[PDB]
């Protein structure tokens, strides 16, 4: 409706090269009535 | 020709009306994004 929601987890692993086998159930960390449309996302890393 | 803006004389000696006045509008809209900006939802005193 215009409401804009994340929620996520943070988690210890030890895994070299793919998605840990095993379950997780995200926590609602931020919800925001920001309005915007949103079509196209990138990430922002550090160099 | 004239330079467009001119003072604004304000002196306290100045009667009803001449006075300065320090202004505001409280401008805003309504409902073409979710709400944000509201009121003051009162509580009341918890009863069991
Ligand atoms: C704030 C804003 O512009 N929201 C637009 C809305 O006006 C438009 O009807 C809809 C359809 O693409 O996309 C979104």
């Amino acid at each position: 409706d215009g409401y804009f929601k994340i929620y996520s987890k943070h988690t210890p692993i030890n895994l070299v090269r793919d998605l840990p086998q095993g379950f997780s159930a995200l926590e609602p960390l931020v919800d925001l009535p920001i309005g915007i449309n949103i079509t196209r996302f990138q990430t922002l890393l550090a160099l | 020709c004239y330079f467009p803006l001119q003072s604004y004389g304000f002196q306290p000696t100045y009667g009803v009306g001449y006075q300065p006045y320090r202004v505001v509008v409280l401008s805003f809209e309504l409902l073409h994004a979710p709400a944000t900006v509201c009121g003051p939802k009162k509580s009341t005193n918890l009863v069991k």
